[PDB]
């Protein structure tokens, strides 16, 4: 029949505001029809990389549900969103498994997130005892203890606040300007498939 | 507990705050400089001091990690810079007195006023005016009058202040485990890391005159030729056997001999290379100059300028009430922000200055990947030398003819080459003895070798011995002539300008050798040469991470600092001067004085 009940990609890629990287926003897409042709043919995306499957064949195969993870990161920090990568983001904020299948889209948003006086509403974690397992979120704000002296929830000689804020401004050069990132991860649990592409007529 | 692993976290925490605080301070400074107004002043200060306050607190933390247990060379080097106490080692009473004395010296230096006796109601300043009196004029009495007035009405009150300043700064330096204040200034030319690249503070002193005795044969012939020309210009005023007076050089202090080119031109009929008329005829605006400058670095192989430099930077025309300072500067605000500040006009000098500033910007962009505390040159002589290389390589007739700025049928011969080489020699090689003498005198007075009474008599008796300049009028002890200079009362080191000149020519010769060029060195060009662009880029990107001894190994063959290329650059000039002053005396005798 006619293509109907389209998945709500509008409310994900055209949201008013995005969450911070240490608290990336996860949305579940199921029981609808997805059109990746408009996403692929759009020229607004600076980075569009698909690892598990070829982008041209997306409309053919279809899975049971999709997860969209949205956040905002730096410019040169985009390359860390890839399997088998190391860094401050890939170890403390967002980790992808080596067998990851899906796609990553990233586009510049310097005209929205940046503010002349400095936008301090975006935060990221800088210190943590251990690395993150794939697809794990941590929102704790407990004081990190680098040394051996205990801290009673107060910063000091060897105790630091884990979270640090970005300083986005319009005059920042390329590689420091804000970039909005959406990661699509497809799950293939043995339940009947629901998220399937449109049948061309 | 461990100290090596828990210092990396402290450094990482420090860098995050330092980057954005420094960016805000630099942005405020740029906003003030571009738009001079009352409102944009306090804000700048409201950032500045705050930034300084930060560098206080972190320093107090840096002392808590001992430096005898860190094994990583990079971490130890980065932490060593933060561990310096600075001037915060003395008591508050002495520190405030030092700050007050520095401020009052700086204010007194920039408030010069001298009125001539006949009309005591008109004084002049160091700005154009009194400076112009002995910059472009042919007279003996007025130049001497201006010299004596400036050195007896501005330099006679700095002596009591400098006398206490020297001892106070020496005590401050001794409180930091340095034997004197000389080692504090020489500490930047010191590395104690990689074996075989070791350098010491005291080695530079022995290394300065060892590379200076090879220049005396070249300097003596230039001195003799200049003296002969001055005799031909000024009759019965300069003895042929002796040397030349002090106020006839062409500047306030004789730092440069450029103003003397008009009197001592080799050939008068042959004109110089001037393309300003061609610049105007072809209608070259200010954007074209910077586009041509960009084309040079693109052709060499260096990366292209980022978009945003053409947008944020104030390239030209302050124009209306939107006032600005016209001092050409290159700004690295951080976070990938590079800008330029210039009042560009249609002149070859502006072309060369644009090339110079573009080279500075390229060097700043080279080491952007280093940590915050390592985003600087290896020493103070590399940055300006890299800046001057581009100016050196962009003035050759071949480059001008290639860009369609000179007639293709140009017929350069002996005369123009000799004229241009002499013009460059009057500026480059004519300033080394002055810098060497000044730095030697400052080091000796800081070390305490010369007592208080032996201040004004050693200075002149080494000026006559090294430079060959006599005092027009006897100066007793109560004068403080050396303090009458910009980099003597503002607490600035002066040895940078000596090593920079040698580094410039070493780099130029190395590039010309690794550019497949045959012929004299003064006609060499590094344009269109990709292989010459990589060799430079291997040392630009190191920054302060590696010792400067290793930095002088990816460009030149040897790690030492020897003046080989200068003696080869002015080879035709030397061989012409050998046959020119044949019927004259080469040398000076320190017995003849103008007053007696
Ligand atoms: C977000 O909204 C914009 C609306 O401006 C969508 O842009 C579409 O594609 C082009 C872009 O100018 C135009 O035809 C229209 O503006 C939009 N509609 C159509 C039918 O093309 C953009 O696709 C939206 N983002 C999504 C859906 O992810
Ligand atoms: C000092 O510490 C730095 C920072 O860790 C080390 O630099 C790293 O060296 C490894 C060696 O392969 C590289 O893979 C990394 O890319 C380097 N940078 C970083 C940020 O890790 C340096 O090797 C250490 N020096 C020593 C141990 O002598
Ligand atoms: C910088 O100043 C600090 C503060 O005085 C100096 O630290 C002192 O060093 C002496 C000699 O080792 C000790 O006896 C004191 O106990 C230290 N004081 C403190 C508060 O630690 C330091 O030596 C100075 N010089 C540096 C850091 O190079
Ligand atoms: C810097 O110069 C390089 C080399 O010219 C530019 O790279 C290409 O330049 C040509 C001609 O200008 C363009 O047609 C290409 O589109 C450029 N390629 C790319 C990937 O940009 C480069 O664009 C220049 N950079 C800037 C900021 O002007
Ligand atoms: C090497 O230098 C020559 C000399 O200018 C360059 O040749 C010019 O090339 C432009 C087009 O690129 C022509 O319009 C000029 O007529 C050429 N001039 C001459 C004298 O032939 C050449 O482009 C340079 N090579 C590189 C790689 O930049
Ligand atoms: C599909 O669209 C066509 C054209 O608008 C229409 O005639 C047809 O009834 C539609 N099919 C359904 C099932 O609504
Ligand atoms: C310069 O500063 C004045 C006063 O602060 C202000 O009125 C003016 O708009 C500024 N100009 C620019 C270009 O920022
Ligand atoms: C240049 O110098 C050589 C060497 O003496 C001489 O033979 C030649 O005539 C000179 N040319 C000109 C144009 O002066």
């Amino acid at each position: 029949p006619n293509i109907t009940n389209l998945c709500p990609f509008g409310e994900v890629f055209n949201a008013t505001r995005f969450a911070s990287v240490y608290a990336w926003n996860r949305k579940r897409i199921s029981n609808c029809v997805a059109d990746y042709s408009v996403l692929y043919n759009s020229a607004s995306f600076s980075t569009f990389k698909c690892y598990g499957v070829s982008p041209t064949k997306l409309n053919d195969l279809c899975f049971t549900n999709v997860y969209a993870d949205s956040f905002v990161i730096r410019g040169d920090e985009v390359r860390q969103i890839a399997p088998g990568q190391t860094g401050t983001i890939a170890d403390y904020n967002y980790k992808l498994p080596d067998d990851f299948t899906g796609c990553v889209i990233a586009w510049n948003s310097n005209n929205l997130d940046s503010k002349v006086g400095g936008n301090y509403n975006y935060l990221y974690r800088l210190f943590r005892k251990s690395n993150l397992k794939p697809f794990e979120r941590d929102i704790s704000t407990e004081i990190y203890q680098a040394g051996s002296t205990p801290c009673n929830g107060v910063k000091g000689f060897n105790c630091y606040f884990p979270l640090q804020s970005y300083g986005f401004q319009p005059t920042y050069g390329v590689g420091y300007q804000p970039y909005r990132v959406v990661v699509l991860s497809f799950e293939l649990l043995h339940a009947p498939a629901t998220v399937c592409g449109p049948k061309k007529s | 507990s461990t100290i090596e692993e828990q210092a990396k976290t402290f450094l990482d925490k420090f860098n995050h705050e330092a980057e954005d605080l420094f960016y805000q301070s630099s942005l405020a400074s740029w906003n003030y400089n571009t738009n001079i107004t009352e409102e944009n002043v306090q804000n700048m200060n409201n950032a500045g001091d705050k930034w300084s306050a930060f560098l206080k607190e972190q320093s107090t933390l840096a002392q808590m990690y001992p430096l005898q247990e860190i094994q990583n060379l990079t971490v130890k080097l980065q932490l060593q810079a933060l561990q310096q106490n600075g001037s915060s080692v003395l008591s508050e009473d002495k520190s405030k007195r030092l700050n007050t004395i520095l401020n009052t010296m700086s204010t007194i230096y920039s408030t010069g006023k001298v009125c001539n006796p006949d009309n005591p109601q008109e004084c002049l300043l160091l700005e154009p005016g009194l400076n112009e009196i002995m910059a472009n004029s042919l007279d003996y009495n007025e130049r001497l009058w201006a010299w004596e007035s400036w050195r007896s009405e501005v330099g006679k009150q700095l002596r009591p202040l400098y006398e206490e300043y020297v001892v106070l700064k020496n005590e401050m330096a001794r409180a930091n485990h340095y034997e004197d204040y000389g080692d504090y200034w020489r500490g930047d030319y010191e590395v104690n890391g990689v074996d075989g690249y070791d350098y010491s503070r005291g080695q530079l002193i022995e290394d300065v005159e060892h590379t200076f005795e090879e220049i005396k044969p070249l300097y003596e012939h230039l001195h003799a030729y200049v003296r002969a020309k001055l005799m031909n210009a000024y009759p019965s005023y300069i003895s042929p056997i002796g040397c030349l007076p002090a106020h006839l050089l062409g500047d306030m202090w004789g730092r440069f001999w450029t103003n003397l080119y008009s009197l001592t031109v080799p050939f008068g009929q042959k004109p110089n290379i001037d393309v300003t008329d061609a610049m105007v005829d072809q209608a070259w605006d200010a954007q074209r100059i910077f586009k041509e400058a960009e084309k040079f670095f693109v052709s060499v192989g260096l990366p292209n300028m980022t978009q945003g430099f053409w947008e944020n930077s104030m390239l030209t025309d302050p124009g209306n009430v939107q006032k600005a300072v016209c001092h050409p500067t290159a700004w690295d605000l951080g976070k990938g922000d590079f800008r330029i500040l210039m009042c560009t006009k249609v002149t070859m000098d502006d072309f060369l200055t644009a090339h110079h500033e573009m080279g500075h910007i390229q060097y700043d962009m080279a080491y952007a990947a280093q940590p915050f505390l390592l985003r600087n040159g290896a020493n103070e002589g590399f940055h300006e030398a890299v800046g001057e290389i581009m100016s050196l390589s962009a003035a050759t007739p071949k480059h001008l003819k290639s860009i369609g700025l000179l007639s293709p049928d140009f017929q350069e011969d002996n005369e123009t080459e000799i004229n241009f080489l002499l013009k460059q020699a009057l500026t480059i090689v004519g300033t080394l003895p002055f810098t060497y003498m000044l730095e030697k005198w400052r080091w000796m007075v800081f070390k305490g070798e010369i007592p208080k009474d032996q201040w004004m008599k050693k200075w002149w008796e080494m000026k006559r011995e090294i430079v060959g300049v006599v005092e027009p009028v006897p100066h007793d002890e109560t004068y403080c002539d050396p303090a009458s200079l910009f980099h003597v009362s503002n607490d600035y080191s002066f040895i940078r300008y000596y090593t920079r000149t040698l580094y410039q020519f070493q780099f130029q010769e190395a590039l010309c050798q690794a550019a497949k060029h045959e012929g004299p060195l003064h006609k060499c060009d590094i344009s269109n040469s990709t292989e010459a662009g990589q060799k430079l880029f291997n040392m630009l990107r190191l920054g302060k991470s590696e010792p400067w001894t290793l930095a002088l190994e990816n460009v030149v063959g040897a790690k030492n600092m020897n003046v080989r290329p200068l003696l080869n650059y002015f080879e035709p000039l030397f061989t012409w001067l050998k046959d020119q002053n044949k019927n004259s005396f080469v040398g000076w005798s320190t017995d003849w004085s103008p007053y007696a």
